[PDB]
RNA sequence: GAACUGGCGAUGCGGGAUGAACCGAACGUAGAGUUAAGGUGCCGGAAUACACGCUCAUCAGACACCACAAAAGGUGUUAGU
RNA sequence: UUUGCUCCACACAAUAUAGAUGGAUACGAAUAAGGCGUCCUUGUGGCGUCGCUGAACCAUAGCAGGCUAGCAACGGUGCACUUGGCGGAAAGGCCUUGGGUGCUUGCUGGCGAAUUGCAAUGUCAUUUUGCGUGGGGAUAAAUCAUUUGUAUACGACUUAGA
C-alpha cells in the first residue's frame, strides 16, 4: 500500500490573492493582496472595485478561494491590468459565496407585493414538489 | 425569540456560559442546560482541583449544618457559578432562578428537541490553542460526584438512538432536495429565482 | 390567516438607573430584531403598550393596558428608553410589551 | 382636515368609502392610477355623525343609500385599473401581518 | 494618539547685539501643532540655553510621506527612562509610513519594557534602503522570497447570542 | 510638636464595595438635555468594542489615599547593550 | 355523620397569571478539521461540492378568515377513531396501518362585509376551584381513650384489644 496523510489545505496568503472587505468604508468589495506588512497585516489594492491601496489588519478582511498572478510590490496600473487579464471578477460571481451575497440583497430589496407574490409561487411550487412526493 | 431555549453545555466555559444564561434568565428568556459534564474550565485539572478544595476548606465553625454547601455535580457547580451571578436573595431573583433547569446528559424531555450553543463561550473560539482547560465531569467525580459512568451508559444509548434518527432523516432530506432540483428549472423556479427564492 | 400581529415584541428590562439609585420615571426597553442605535432611531416616537390581565372586570373588559411611548436610544446595543403615562409597576422586569408602528413615518 | 380618502374597493376586501389618519398608515410601493375617478363630491360635511344625546343611553342595541351607490360607483372605476396588472385584486383582499423574523426597520413597502 | 509628522523651526528673539539667530529646525512626532511646539521647545532647553519666554518659533509645517503605499523598513534609535536608569535602544519596524511606525514603536515600547510618552525619546527613524541591512529577524523573517502562509484558527464573532449549528474553524 | 493652604467639625449628593477628612461637586420644589470623578462579562445603568504587544502562577493578577513586602536569585519567556 | 367520594362530557360562576399572540425546527465527533453527494477493493479510501452564520428552513391569501359553483389531481392538512410497534434518565412521547369526515389559496368564478363613524389590547390564552346536570366506577382507615415496656422528662416510639 502507499502512506495516506489528510493534506488540510486552507487558504494562505499572499501576493495576487483575492480578499473580501468584511467591515469599513469598502465593506463588501473585492480586492487584491499586494504585499505583506508583517504577521497581522498586509497591504491590498482593489483597483476596478473602488477600494484605495492601503494598509489594512488580516482582521477586517476575509480571504477568498481566488488567487492570481501578480509581483510583489505592484502599481495600481499593473494591479488593474492583471485583474482584468485574469477575469476573475465574473469568477468571483459564478461562486456559490457571490450568489448568497446577492440573494441576501435581492430578498431585502423584496417589497410587499412582491413577497405576496413569493408566497403564491411557493405555494404553486410546494403543491407539485408534495405531488412529486406520493410517487418514490 | 423562542419559548425555551436548549443549550447543549459541551465545549462551553463555565463562566461566560453562566454570564451569558443569567442575563438571559432576567430579561425572561427560559433557559435549560443539558450536558452539563461537559462543560470545560480553563486550566490546569490541578488548578481548579485546588480552587475547589480551598472551596471545600470553608465551612462555618461552630456548626458544619449551617454552613455554605458544596454541592458535587457538574450541574449543581453550574447552578453556584449562576447563582453568583443573579442576585438570588429577592423575589426577582428567585423569579429568575425558577425559569432554569440544569441536567446532567440529556433528559428525555429534551432528547427529541434542538439543542443550541453560545459561540462566545465555546471554548474553541475563545482560548488560543495550546492553553489547558478541564473537564468538569472529571473534575466533579474527582471531588465526589458518583454518578459519572451511568451517565456515559445512559449518553451511550441515547447516542446510538440518535443516529438511528438521524440515518432515516438524512434519507429524507436527500429525497426531498431530488425532488426539489428535479422540480425546479420550471417557470415557477425561474419567477422564484429572479424574485430571490 | 394564522397571524395577527401589528406590532413588535419587546421586553422591560428595567428602570433608568444608576449603580444604586433607580428612576422609575423613564424605563427601559428590549425591541427585538433591533442590535444598534441606528436601527433603533425607526423606532423612536412609536407608541408602546403593556396589556395585562386582572380579575375583576371594569368597562366591559378584564384587560388592562398601559400607554406610552419611545423617547430616545439608550446604549450601543439598541435598547431604548420608553416613557408612560403611569410608570410600569416593576414587578414586569422581564415582562413582554408591544410597540406599535404608529405613529407611522414611513 | 388632514385626512386621507381610501377605498378597499368594497367589492375586493370589504373597506367602505371612508377616511383615515395619515399618521396610521403605510405607503407601500404599489401604485395603482386613480384617474378618471370623481372623489371632488366627498368633503369634511360628507361624513357627518349625526351626535347623540346624553338622554338615549344604549342599554342593549341603518346605512346612507346616498353613500351605497356613491361606493358602488367609485369601486367600478378603480377594478377596471385593478385588472391590468395580475395579482392585486388577491393581494389587495388578502391581510397584512407580521411573521417570526420580520424586522420592520429592514422591511420595504 | 494617532501621530503626525511637523518640522518645527524657531528661533532666538532677535537682539540689537545680535539680530538673525540661528533658526534651529527640529522633526517631532506628535498629536497636533500644541504638542508638536511644546515638545520642540522641551528639546531646545535639552540642547541649547534657550526657553519659550526667550525665544519664538517661526515655522511649523506638516509632513505627510512621500510614498505611503511603499512597503518600507524603518531603522529606529531610541532613548528611554527604566526604573533604574536610561537606556539607548534599536529597533526596527516593517511598516508603510513614519508616522505608523513610531506609533507601532510607541506601543511596542510600552508594551515590552512598561516606558511611557514622557520616557521615550526618539533620537532618530530612517528607511533602511537595502536589504541585508536588516538586523532583526523578527522583521528578516517577511523578506524571503514568496513569503506565504497559512492563518489557522479563524474564529468569527457572530451577532446572534444563540447560534444553531457547531461552528467551523476551517479558513 | 510646629509653618502655608485646603478641608472635616458645621455637610447632604455621585464615585472609592464598606469609611468624618480622598476624588468630583456643595443642596429651594420640579421637567428636559449634557457631563464631572468613576465605569461599560453578570450582579449593575453602559462596547463579551476596536488596535498593538506581554504573562500561564502545584500561594497568577486586577487601580491613587488603602488596607503591605525586601535583599538576593532563575538557559521560564520577551526585548535590548 | 341523612345521598357522601372519584373519573368522564358541557353548563354557569368565581379565581388568578414572573407575562402565548405563526413553529423549542432532535446525529455524533473534531476544530492545525469537517458536513453532504457519488464511486470502489468498505478504508485513517478516491472524486465532486458546501460553509464565510438562523439575513435560514417550514409555514403564511379567505367575516379573528364567511356562503356557494366549477376545473385539475388522487396529492396536502385538521378532527375523532383504528392496526402494529418503539420509548424507564424525569419513560407520559415518537412512528406507523386502514377507513371515515371536513377544508384546500394548485387553478377559475358568483354573493356578503360599511355605522367600531380619523386611533383607543378593543377582549379570541391557560391555571385552579365550586355548583348543576347525566354516564360510569368503589364501598375505608387514623387518632383519643384502654393496654404493653424492646421505649420514655412530657410529647414521641414499640405492642395488644370484636
Amino acid at each position: 500500500t502507499d502512506s495516506i496523510v489528510k493534506a488540510s489545505n486552507w487558504r494562505l496568503v499572499e501576493v495576487g490573492r483575492v480578499v473580501l472587505i468584511k467591515k469599513g468604508q469598502s465593506a463588501g468589495k473585492l480586492a487584491a493582496i499586494v504585499e505583506i506588512i508583517d504577521q497581522k497585516k498586509v497591504l491590498i489594492d482593489g483597483p476596478k472595485a473602488g477600494v484605495p491601496r492601503q494598509a489594512i489588519n488580516l482582521g477586517q478582511v476575509v480571504l477568498t478561494p481566488l488567487t492570481f498572478a501578480l509581483p510583489r510590490g505592484a502599481r495600481t496600473a499593473t494591479v488593474s491590468k492583471k485583474w482584468a487579464a485574469a477575469a476573475v471578477c465574473e469568477k468571483w460571481a459564478a461562486s456559490s459565496w457571490a450568489k448568497k451575497i446577492a440573494q441576501r440583497e435581492r430578498r431585502a430589496a423584496l417589497t410587499d407585493f412582491e413577497r405576496f407574490q413569493v408566497m403564491v409561487l411557493r405555494k404553486q411550487k410546494r403543491y407539485t414538489v408534495k405531488k412529486a412526493l406520493a410517487k418514490a | 425569540v423562542e419559548p425555551v431555549v436548549v443549550i447543549d453545555g459541551k465545549g462551553h466555559l463555565v463562566g461566560r456560559l453562566a454570564s451569558v444564561v443569567a442575563k438571559q434568565l432576567l430579561n425572561g428568556q427560559k433557559i435549560v442546560v443539558v450536558r452539563a459534564e461537559e462543560l470545560n474550565i480553563s486550566g490546569e485539572f490541578f488548578r481548579n482541583k485546588l480552587k475547589y478544595h480551598d472551596f471545600l476548606r470553608k465551612a462555618t465553625a461552630f456548626n458544619k449544618t449551617r454552613g455554605p454547601f458544596h454541592f458535587r455535580a457538574p450541574s449543581r457547580i453550574f447552578y453556584k457559578a449562576l447563582r453568583g451571578m443573579v442576585s438570588h436573595k429577592t423575589a426577582r431573583g428567585k423569579a429568575a432562578l425558577e425559569r432554569l433547569k440544569v441536567f446532567e446528559g440529556i433528559p428525555p424531555p429534551y432528547d427529541k428537541k434542538k439543542r443550541v450553543v453560545v459561540p462566545q463561550a465555546l471554548r474553541v473560539l475563545r482560548l488560543k490553542p495550546g492553553r489547558k482547560y478541564t473537564t468538569l465531569g472529571k473534575l466533579s467525580t474527582s471531588v465526589g460526584w458518583k454518578y459519572e459512568d451511568v451517565v456515559a451508559k445512559l449518553e451511550a444509548k441515547r447516542k446510538v438512538s440518535s443516529a438511528e434518527y438521524y440515518a432515516k432523516k438524512r434519507a429524507f432530506t436527500k429525497k426531498v432536495a431530488s425532488a426539489n432540483a428535479t422540480a425546479a428549472e420550471s417557470d415557477v423556479a425561474k419567477q422564484l429565482a429572479a424574485l430571490g427564492y | 390567516a394564522e397571524s395577527h400581529r401589528l406590532y413588535v415584541k419587546g421586553k422591560h428590562l428595567s428602570y433608568q438607573r444608576s449603580k444604586r439609585v433607580n428612576n422609575p420615571n423613564v424605563s427601559l426597553i428590549k425591541i427585538e430584531g433591533v442590535a444598534t442605535p441606528q436601527d433603533a432611531q425607526f423606532y423612536l416616537g412609536k407608541r408602546i403598550a403593556y396589556v395585562y390581565r386582572a380579575s375583576k372586570e371594569v368597562r366591559g373588559s378584564k384587560i388592562r393596558v398601559m400607554w406610552g411611548k419611545v423617547t430616545r436610544t439608550h446604549g450601543n446595543s439598541g435598547v431604548v428608553r420608553a416613557t408612560f403615562r403611569n410608570n410600569l409597576p416593576a414587578k414586569t422586569f422581564g415582562a413582554s410589551v408591544r410597540i406599535f408602528l404608529y405613529p407611522s413615518n414611513i | 382636515d388632514n385626512t386621507l380618502l381610501v377605498t378597499g374597493p368594497f367589492k375586493v376586501n370589504g373597506v367602505p368609502l371612508r377616511r383615515v389618519n395619515a399618521r396610521y398608515v403605510i405607503a407601500t410601493s404599489t401604485k395603482v392610477s386613480v384617474e378618471g375617478v370623481n372623489v371632488e363630491k366627498f368633503n369634511v360635511e360628507y361624513f357627518a355623525k349625526e351626535k347623540l344625546t346624553k338622554k338615549e343611553k344604549k342599554e342593549a342595541n341603518e346605512i346612507k343609500t346616498e353613500r351605497v351607490e356613491d361606493q358602488k360607483v367609485v369601486d367600478k372605476a378603480l377594478l377596471a385599473e385593478i385588472k391590468k396588472t395580475p395579482l392585486l385584486k388577491q393581494y389587495l383582499s388578502a391581510s397584512f401581518s407580521l411573521k417570526n423574523g420580520d424586522k420592520p426597520h429592514l422591511l420595504k413597502f | 494618539a494617532h501621530f503626525k509628522e511637523y518640522q518645527v523651526i524657531g528661533r532666538r528673539l532677535p537682539t540689537e547685539s545680535v539680530p538673525e539667530p540661528k533658526l534651529f529646525r527640529m522633526r517631532i512626532f506628535a498629536s497636533n501643532e500644541v504638542i508638536a511646539k511644546s515638545r520642540y521647545w522641551y528639546f531646545l532647553q535639552k540642547l541649547h540655553k534657550v526657553k519659550k519666554a526667550s525665544g519664538e518659533i517661526v515655522s511649523i509645517n506638516q509632513i505627510n510621506e512621500a510614498h505611503p503605499t511603499k512597503v518600507k523598513n524603518f531603522g529606529v534609535w531610541v532613548r528611554y527612562d527604566s526604573r533604574s536608569g536610561t537606556h539607548n535602544m534599536y529597533k526596527e519596524i516593517r511598516d508603510v509610513s513614519r508616522v505608523a511606525a513610531v506609533e507601532t514603536l510607541y506601543q511596542d515600547m510600552a508594551a515590552r519594557h512598561r516606558a511611557r510618552f514622557r520616557s521615550i525619546h526618539i533620537l532618530k527613524v530612517a528607511e533602511i534602503e537595502k536589504t541585508a541591512d536588516v538586523k532583526r529577524q523578527y522583521v528578516k523573517q517577511f523578506l524571503t522570497k514568496d513569503l506565504k502562509f497559512p492563518l489557522p484558527h479563524r474564529v468569527q464573532k457572530s451577532t446572534k447570542t444563540f447560534s444553531y449549528k457547531r461552528p467551523s474553524t476551517f479558513y
